[PDB]
């Protein structure tokens, strides 16, 4: 029964600027875990699919680093042990996105980011020709 | 059966014409306006209701980054151009 | 004597006009503060004083109605004038939402709530919880204090007035999200599954009541033992 | 023989948690990690940095809330928040929690210029996983 | 408060060779060409060597920040073999784990 009776809803204004276009966003998460990239990928599938931006996934080759380390604090050289850090990748590929839209999304989608997981977005900007370049001077 | 807000006035005052046209945006901030306006601070003071709200106080006092991540965020390098 | 200081205030005032200086929301909320003493021989003056912020342009703030709600509160029977006062005031406050104009903002809920209990008007004081939900309109209850006293006040009138299904429904959603209560309400709750015959849970306010710091209060124990057996 | 993280049997009378229970080659099979952070994957930096601050949370943690922590502590770092999570006893009054909360929050957030929560989970006692 | 006096040198030689590096990069941009007169790069050689020798960087030693160990260092982290071993045995270093294939 105790529930709010009108909601102050956040200024989003549209401006006179044209927005900006993106081909692509390449949006590829490193993690340890494979299962909370597979939430991670669930999460954010379902939240473009929503917001009716066009998505596809795929899972690159991991990456397997192994160093190895002295067992002994002292001496006995041939006794070793081993250590290594595994990342694991996901990239969600979206296309035909505006910035206004790009920003909603990442946002939404950087600040649910798990801990132990790093986000590296590539963002393809669609440019028109400088107005320079459309004619030669000579 | 007849309302608060119809009936006599005091008349001493008058209409304002408009409210004050051009404000003195140079006025000095004294001590008198810079405790009352944190007093007005303290009428709307709650605590934190859930962990949206506490993130929203973080980002507006600049302890939350801003997101989309910018990684140039709070550098500008003098607004130097690529030229110099 | 009022007169006395009622025609030194409106000689400042004039002198406020001499002098071209504009009244601010502050002029008008101290005369409505200071004016709290003399209670009924300001009860029309004070009213006067609303009418003038209309019509200069100034806007009454919550501090304002607080002000005004104070005045017209004076201890003894609120039905003759206290009725149309606070009806009217929530007509005017209806779907708004308030800034903090005033440093007194924080108290007009405590107040508001305060006469809904002594006029017994339950679709009132849903009115006063309703502007207390619009917008950010929540943020104006006031300190702690102030807090446990606006929920006490309207959820024992809620226990009094209100069908018990219903109030079961506002325990459940205010306590403890809302406020601990006070053992006073852990009493008028009871008295209220008596009047509905549904004794069926009193077994469960007296867990509840544990879980709120009730344990040993002996006007609680005695009540729920009372009416058990 | 392997000493490394190893709580050797005794006569079955020494309780251990699951973290304690089980050695290193078992961290990623069996047991998960005690701090999460993005220093140490492929192309990222600041793994130096991100482990000295976890030296010195845990130390400070421990100085902290001397005799109620019940378990090591799980370090959580998400943007610039940084989230500790500890699972203490229930022996020290509530007031000084609240107080150690309060203070440790702020004075970690200055110390790190970020801003620190700490998350308490209370047990009345710590938590065995079995007898060695 | 540092671990040992060693790192203690190390600290002030970090410190001076920091102080140094712009005048040191000046100095050697002189020496490392061969535009400029012979003249002037051997009062450039002379200038560089009479320059502290704590701020020469071939003197920073990379050792463990939390042992002084000299030797034995992953640059990563920072930390003797020794060290490194012990957080990551006990699950403390995020993403690191034993090494089966
Ligand atoms: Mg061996
Ligand atoms: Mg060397």
């Amino acid at each position: 029964v105790d529930v709010p009776k009108d909601l102050t809803k956040p200024v989003v204004t549209i401006s006179d600027e044209p927005d900006i276009l993106y081909k692509r966003l390449s949006v590829l998460v490193k993690g340890h875990d494979k299962a909370v990239l597979d939430s991670y990928e669930y999460f954010a599938v379902l939240a473009a699919k929503e917001l009716g931006i066009s998505i596809k996934v795929h899972e690159p080759p991991r990456k397997i680093e192994r160093f190895t380390l002295l067992q002994s604090v002292h001496i006995y050289k041939k006794h070793r042990v081993q250590y290594e850090m595994r990342t694991l990748y996901r990239c969600l590929e979206l296309e035909h996105l505006t910035g206004s839209t790009a920003d909603v999304y990442l946002e939404y989608i950087q600040r649910n980011l798990p801990e132990g997981v790093a986000m590296e977005v590539t963002k393809t900007q669609l440019e028109q020709l400088p107005e320079h370049i459309k004619e030669p001077i000579w | 059966r007849k309302n608060i807000f119809t009936g006599k006035r005091l008349n001493i005052f008058d209409m304002m014409a408009v409210t004050k046209e051009a404000p003195e945006t140079d006025t000095s901030p004294s001590l008198w306006d810079v405790e009352f306006a944190k007093q007005l601070a303290t009428v709307n003071e709650q605590p934190l209701q859930n962990g949206f709200e506490e993130l929203i106080q973080w980002t507006k006092e600049g302890k939350l980054w801003e997101f989309p991540i910018n990684n140039e965020a709070g550098f500008d390098d003098d607004g130097s151009e690529f030229h110099e | 004597k009022f007169e006395e200081k009622w025609s030194k205030i409106l000689e400042l005032l004039r002198h406020m006009v001499a002098q071209k200086v504009k009244p601010n929301l502050q002029t008008f909320n101290t005369i409505l503060k200071c004016l709290r003493r003399f209670h009924v021989f300001a009860r029309s003056p004070a009213l006067q004083v609303l009418r003038e912020m209309k019509a200069i342009g100034i806007e009454p703030s919550l501090a304002t109605y607080h002000h005004i709600i104070r005045l017209f509160d004076q201890p003894g029977d609120p039905l003759k004038r206290s009725s149309f006062i606070i009806y009217d005031i929530m007509n005017e406050l209806m779907g708004k939402r308030f800034s903090p104009k005033d440093p007194d903002d924080d108290k007009f809920f405590q107040s508001a709530m305060s006469i809904c209990s002594s006029l017994r008007d339950l679709e009132l004081a849903y009115q006063v919880h309703g502007l207390l939900k619009t917008g950010d309109n929540w943020k104006f209850i006031g300190p702690d204090q102030h807090r446990n006293f606006y929920y006490s006040k309207f959820f024992d009138l809620i226990c009094l007035m209100e069908q018990i299904d219903v109030t079961l429904k506002w325990y459940e959603d205010l306590i403890p999200s809302a406020y601990f209560p006070h053992s006073q309400t852990m009493i008028h709750l009871l008295q209220a599954l008596d009047v509905a015959n549904r004794l069926e849970v009193i077994p469960k306010i007296w867990k509840d009541s544990k879980e709120y710091g009730h344990t040993f209060r002996s006007d609680l124990r005695e009540e729920i033992l009372m009416l058990m057996a | 023989k392997n000493r490394a993280a190893r709580v050797r049997v005794s006569k079955g009378d020494k309780p251990v948690t699951y973290e304690e229970a089980h050695a290193p080659h078992y961290i990623a099979h069996r047991k998960g990690w005690l701090s999460l952070h993005t220093g140490n994957l492929d192309g990222e930096d600041h793994a130096a940095e991100r482990t000295v601050e976890d030296v010195f949370l845990r130390k400070f943690m421990w100085g902290t809330f001397p005799g109620c922590l019940a378990d090591q502590l799980v370090l959580k770092r998400r943007g610039n928040q940084l989230e500790i999570c500890a699972v203490v006893l229930r022996q020290l009054s509530p007031h000084k929690y609240y107080f150690l909360v309060g203070y440790s929050e702020t004075l970690l957030s200055y110390f790190y210029k970020c801003p620190v929560r700490l998350h308490l989970q209370t047990v009345p006692s710590k938590v065995v996983y079995k007898y060695l | 408060h540092y671990v040992d006096w060693r790192m203690w040198r190390d600290v002030k030689r970090r410190k001076m060779a920091y102080e140094y590096a712009d005048e040191r990069l000046r100095i050697n941009s002189l020496r490392k060409n061969t535009i400029l007169p012979k003249i002037l790069q051997d009062v450039a050689d002379e200038e560089i060597a009479a320059l502290p020798r704590d701020s020469c960087p071939v003197r920073i030693r990379n050792r463990c920040v939390m042992t002084s160990r000299p030797r034995g260092v992953k640059r990563r982290w920072r930390l003797s073999r020794i060290v490194f071993r012990h957080l990551a045995d006990h699950g403390q270093l995020s993403g690191i784990q034993r090494a089966t294939w």
